DNA sequence: CAGGCACGTGTCAGATATATACATCCGAT
DNA sequence: ATCGGATGTATATATCTGACACGTGCCTGGAGACTAGGGAGTAATCCCCTTGGCGGTTAAAACGCGGGGGACAGCGCGTACGTGCGTTTAAGCGGTGCTAGAGCTGTCTACGACCAATTGAGCGGCCTCGGCACCGGGATTCTCGAT
DNA sequence: ATCGAGAATCCCGGTGCCGAGGCCGCTCAATTGGTCGTAGACAGCTCTAGCACCGCTTAAACGCACGTACGCGCTGTCCCCCGCGTTTTAACCGCCAAGGGGATTACTCCCTAGTCT
């Protein structure tokens, strides 16, 4: 019934299509673009989210807290790119010391 | 209020089945989809205007993933979204 | 007595602060000098707290990443002091001045 | 609501100092700092007052600091 | 086939600030970027303080706003002046 | 009916009205748009433009030409604070650069 | 078509380095020089040749590279 | 024989070149280059010409913006001949690297 | 029409305090 | 190198505790059917704009040869900045009150969407002379080897 | 701290070029005049959270003493980049020709908006 079910997702197809519509973005909406950003989306999603459990599986803890994420955006070589001009909150900083200061 | 909350939480069981995540944590993934939401179709919408299109169809969130995602995240962005479209019109 | 050298104490607490997450600002000041700085642009103007939490991060991030690049910059000119002159550099180089 | 700039003291520039990964710090960079926030502050506040005016609003909520904040190009996560 | 561009409007406010200066095709077309970059910019910018607000109309109020938010400084309280105006004499004919 | 007398005429601007309504309702800006809201952008972008060609032509009447080149406009643009942090991402066509030697560099 | 990044010949580099102000050039300038001019170049034909593409021609117009600069924050005047 | 002292010419032409708007880069190498680079993303590109105009014209701004800050960089070590080093102190800090 | 959002509730991952082991710095040597 | 003394890190164990993940109820946002109309796919065509080639000029690039000035290494100095200790200030942290104002509902009214005539302003075609590019020569100003 | 030979630069005049501006014809998009649905402006009520106050505790800021190491000035080496003259060489202008596809118009069909449940 679901689209999301129908196309093998578990995002919302029918919230994005909702949110595509309302958007302001085009005057009309294809049927395969809320399908198409949903599964970008949950890509996306999954990708951060292996990152970060892996990240926060090196610091012996079971849950993800937001230096996790920031560590494995920053540790990532694309997904620095991708979010490069955005700030995590409560998500600290890359431990790094020049070679220079070091005795 | 509406969130992906569940939604967000399902992926996490199927990549992690153990690992869980903290209310402060999540509330920066919920921030994350909506940036990367308004990136892709903010930009999906100038494609449609400046081909004079007035709809967003498949190809147009295509595009938009190429330009905005880097090169090797983009290449499996893609080949997810296709699969989806293609199996949603078979069913 | 015994006294460290100079500069092992000060190579420590960038292993502390750069593996902590605090905010390292006093909070009350900051809500102070945001109220200060604010009331030119409108007055009896009241603040909701996660506005000023959001304050405090985004301007300590800024503020840490103008001092990785005065850093950068210091380091340049074969030097491990950070001037003044390396903040005018880094503001100038990343287009803010 | 005077000379609140001082309340950024000299030890929490030094620990953002060190969180940035330096090591010597010169007796200037304390007051440039203060300069530097000063300028930041006033800007992104212009733009949160801005809106919090232009919504028929007397409370800056943290929504107003978050769109004034993705408008100079430093998005922020955690605060909607 | 029939293309729109500010050419005429642009020369028209040449002939009163400077009723005896010129402008080569080069340089027209520059003002013609110029135009079509500021409008896209400040009706983005009402556009998404209408939907920051949930409404669903661009009056002359989220104009404003978006002037005040774009323009800097001086460039600001000029413009908002100018625009307000034009508001008040269109509104009494 | 009645004589028409254009909307930019009743506002006593230059620039076009009925064009800015047309392409705020074509945008895809919002549902609805205002009847002020185009006065208003049209009296701003009227404001932007006399301001820049102001010193546009200054700059052309100081190389003693009569016709504005896009090195006049970049010259306007760059000598004037508001207008250069306005325009700061911008690149101009054909526009040159901002003369300026550093001092240092300058012979002793 | 191949090593036409020679093209950019060592004269093009000095006159660049001189219209930006550069009194003395390094030997080693001009290999950078033509290292980020060809970073630059591809980052900017990539998005110039995508938009190309989408729209199911095969020429690339110069309105596609003022998009694609405008992608970036270049945002070009002139041409269209 | 009359030689100029090695300052002179440089400035000379960096005033020579900073009143003109003249384009530095050939065009002819400046189109192959574009080409070539094309191949890798398209086989079988016809480009417009403006567009490759449009590209030069970006390309060298870039190019003349990038020179400015290296220089910047090149006396902020207390040098005047810039080096590949400032180059990639500039890039660094406007976040390119 | 059913899934997703308020609302309520058990409970265990994590923060804190204390004792113990140990990788690291520094002055003579 | 080296060896012991002495700080500041990891590690293990007890001990709370408050967010986290899970039931529970409910309603509104998503789904399925059906209909109509305009957006877009497809065919066909014209011309224009991109590509390819050839020939001649010549300005620009490549190369070589001094040689002087700037980059770099080494030395010495002094003073400004860390590191530690005692003292003072104010930042959290816990409660209380108290009220301005963000947020949610109910009318209803002016305002914007929309459609049918109506016509003038902006755009395409096409001159034409004047601003500007170019050259030729002379007067002016900056540079550098010499006192 | 000047001085003249020499080279680069500004200016003044004359000549030719092409495009900026002006005019003319003509559409089609802006204007008027109406109807009509509904977005939000306003009045009203609620609760809630932002502001103010007070008391306690102790962590952090501050001021000072002191040593030391590093930033800065100076000097010496030397090497490499710049100025300048000679020799290619390929960019550039002009011209010609061919055809690929980028805009256009016609026709149709089916995808999506809208309404109901």
């Amino acid at each position: 019934k679901t689209r999301s079910s129908r196309a093998g997702l578990q995002f919302p197809v029918g919230r994005v299509h909702r949110l595509l519509r309302k958007g302001n973005y085009a005057e009309r909406v294809g049927a395969g673009a809320p399908v198409y950003l949903a599964a970008v989306l949950e890509y996306l999603t999954a990708e951060i989210l292996e990152l970060a459990g892996n990240a926060a599986r090196d610091n012996k803890k079971t849950r993800i807290i937001p230096r996790h994420l920031q560590l494995a955006i920053r540790n990532d070589e694309e997904l620095n790119k991708l979010l490069g001009k955005v700030t995590i909150a409560q998500g600290g900083v890359l431990p790094n010391i020049q070679a220079v200061l070091l005795p | 209020k509406e969130s992906y909350s569940v939604y967000v939480y399902k992926v996490l069981k199927q990549v992690h089945p153990d690992t869980g995540i903290s209310s402060k944590a999540m509330g920066i993934m919920n921030s994350f989809v909506n940036d990367i939401f308004e990136r892709i179709a903010g930009e999906a919408s100038r494609l449609a205007h400046y081909n004079k299109r007035s709809t967003i169809t498949s190809r147009e969130i295509q595009t938009a993933v190429r330009l905005l995602l880097p090169g090797e995240l983009a290449k499996h962005a893609v080949s997810e979204g296709t699969k989806a479209v293609t199996k949603y019109t078979s069913s | 007595p015994h006294r460290y050298r100079p500069g092992t104490v000060a190579l420590r607490e960038i292993r502390r602060y750069q593996k902590s997450t605090e905010l390292l600002i006093r909070k009350l000041p900051f809500q102070r000098l945001v109220r200060e700085i604010a009331q030119d642009f409108k007055t009896d103007l009241r603040f909701q707290s996660s506005a000023v939490m959001a304050l405090q991060e985004a301007s300590e991030a800024y503020l840490v990443g103008l001092f990785e690049d005065t850093n950068l910059a210091a380091i340049h000119a074969k030097r491990v002091t950070i001037m003044p002159k390396d903040i005018q550099l880094a503001r100038r180089i990343r287009g803010e001045r | 609501l005077r000379d609140n700039i001082q309340g950024i003291t000299k030890p929490a520039i030094r620990r953002l100092a060190r969180r940035g990964g330096v090591k010597r710090i010169s007796g200037l960079i304390y007051e440039e700092t203060r300069g530097v926030l000063k300028v930041f502050l006033e800007n992104v506040i212009r733009d949160a007052v801005t809106y919090t005016e232009h919504a028929k609003r007397k409370t800056v909520t943290a929504m107003d600091v978050v769109y004034a904040l993705k408008r100079q190009g430093r998005t922020l996560y955690g605060f909607g």
